[PDB]
């Protein structure tokens, strides 16, 4: 058990196993879902300066 | 006492119900995130 | 004023036929 | 006709101040559009930096 859980962290400790990629796609999604409200509020904004 | 209020609410259940069931959303409240569903997050919402 | 040149007619945004110009707003969709 | 020495000096002024006008407005336009980008650039680099602290 310390070879495979030494082996599990030291795999992991780069980004590779599989807690650490279940919470890597549950806040990638945040941060788009920010950028588009960011991108939508300046695309409102500037056709409201052009009329 | 009871009866008379429950006779006024089912009176206006008609009008209130293809009311609450025609509502429309503002798009740009929407896109923004400025509304809010705590009442939807509770069911509390009197959908269709 | 009719014979004089003046437009007396209420002149409205569609009657100016100003030329339409582009600056760089009204962006794209979802272009992030 | 319109070539009144007094009526054709007055149009004039009154040419000279629509014109200003356009110049306000436009600078005015710029500088609403400067302001929005700095809002827009601020509020990615605060989405993405703290997202990554996160």
């Amino acid at each position: 058990q310390l070879v495979r859980l030494q082996t599990e962290l030291q795999m992991c400790l780069e980004g590779s196993h599989p807690e650490l990629q279940v919470y890597y796609s549950k806040i990638a999604a945040i941060r788009d879902y920010k950028l588009h409200r960011a991108y939508q509020r300046q695309k409102y904004e500037l056709s409201c300066i052009n009329t | 006492t009871i009866y008379e209020r429950l006779l006024e609410i089912k009176q206006m259940n008609e009008r209130v119900t293809k009311e609450i069931n025609t509502r429309s959303t503002v798009t740009f409240a929407k896109d923004l995130d400025l509304l809010s569903s705590q009442l939807s997050e509770m069911g509390l919402d009197f959908v269709g | 004023e009719v014979f004089l040149g003046d437009h007396p007619e209420p002149i409205y945004e569609s009657n100016l036929n100003l030329p339409s110009y582009n600056h760089n707003l009204t962006l794209p969709e979802d272009r992030g | 006709q319109g070539d009144n020495g007094q009526y054709a000096r007055q149009v004039r002024d009154l040419e000279e101040e629509r014109d200003l006008e356009l110049v306000r407005l436009r600078l005015f336009e710029e500088y609403r559009v400067s302001r929005s980008g700095i809002e827009f650039q601020e509020d990615i680099e605060k989405a993405k930096a703290e997202h990554e602290k996160l």
